[PDB]
């Protein structure tokens, strides 16, 4: 540990001040379990993807918007952002701003080219986190995140951010090794599965989400670009009613040694 | 395939 001249107090205070700099609902850090002061002080919180070399970004000349004069939820036919969806065409969100039960794994939101305001109903992911979260130390896993408010099914939590890297860099970082990884493959679309999100040095609070074989949140691919399927938002949505102080977990598979989730249907392997 | 987190693909079962 290169931070050995800092005290448990100052390191925790420094990480706390790092949390306070995050824009949006507050994020808190508690540790009533062991003596570790905080996660890595070198970690940087970000609000958007951290592209690296070799990662081709979407071309703005291929981008299209909708002509919705924001969009109307009771008339999804007029909006052109939902053309990739089969009939019955509908937005991914209901009147309460939550993802619908019948919505698939791909969410088509509006973008900066639409004639839309920032409070369009199809910009839930873009507006960002609304739930105050708390980072805490768990029993047998590392750090974890729990919600401080009730999160009914369909509530948007946050996105999995970090560096976007190529397959060669992902293998080069596939490994130090201690059973801890922050790599998240962008593999929602098999026709273009090339990049990986690395939350080691840059990332979101979702970087502390743990795995569970009976998860309460799940990933949705929030796509605001045209046909670009190599980079998209990894949006976490609650698939179960999450009560306050309940740990937020998702299936790393997507549906170190053994899994400590403690579910009655634990497969025993994280596979990630 | 990998020791990496996956989205599970877009095969529908209602995420
Ligand atoms: C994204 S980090 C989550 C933990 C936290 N971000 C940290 O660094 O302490 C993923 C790592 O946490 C561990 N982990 C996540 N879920 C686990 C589980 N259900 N049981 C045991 N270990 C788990 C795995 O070793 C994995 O490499
Ligand atoms: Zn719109
Ligand atoms: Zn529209
Ligand atoms: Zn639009
Ligand atoms: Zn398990």
């Amino acid at each position: 540990d290169s931070y050995t001249h800092l005290s448990f107090y100052e390191k925790r205070e420094l990480f706390r001040k790092k949390l306070r700099e995050i824009e949006g609902p507050e994020v808190t850090l508690v540790n009533e379990v062991d003596d570790e002061p905080c996660p890595s002080l070198d970690f940087q919180f970000i609000s958007q993807y951290r592209l690296t070399q070799g990662v081709i970004p979407p071309d703005p000349n291929f981008q299209s918007g909708c002509n919705c004069s924001g969009c109307d939820l009771n008339n999804p036919s007029r909006c052109e952002c939902l053309d990739d969806l089969d009939e019955p065409t509908h937005f991914a969100y209901d009147a309460q701003g939550r993802v619908r039960a019948d919505t698939g794994a791909v969410i088509y939101e509006c973008n900066s080219f639409c004639s839309c305001s920032m409070e369009c109903p199809n910009r839930v992911v873009q507006r960002g986190r609304t739930l105050p979260l708390e980072i805490f130390k768990t029993k047998e896993k590392g750090w974890g995140v729990r919600s401080l408010r009730f999160a009914p099914a369909g509530t948007f939590i946050t996105c999995y951010l970090g560096e976007v890297i190529t397959s060669a860099e992902a293998a080069k970082r596939d490994k130090d090794d201690d059973g801890i990884t922050y790599l998240f493959d962008l593999d929602m679309f098999d026709d273009a599965s090339e990049y990986t999100v690395d939350a080691q040095n840059y990332g979101d609070v979702s970087r502390f989400f743990n795995h569970s074989c009976s998860p309460n949140i799940a990933i949705y691919s929030a796509v605001r670009n045209h046909g670009f399927r190599t980079i998209y938002d990894l949006a976490f949505f609650a698939i179960k009613d999450i009560q306050p102080l309940e740990e937020l977990t998702f299936d790393y598979a997507g549906a170190r040694r053994q899994c400590k989730c403690g579910s009655a249907n634990c497969r025993g392997w994280l596979f990630g | 395939q990998t020791a990496r987190l996956s989205t599970g693909g877009c095969a529908p079962r209602k995420q």
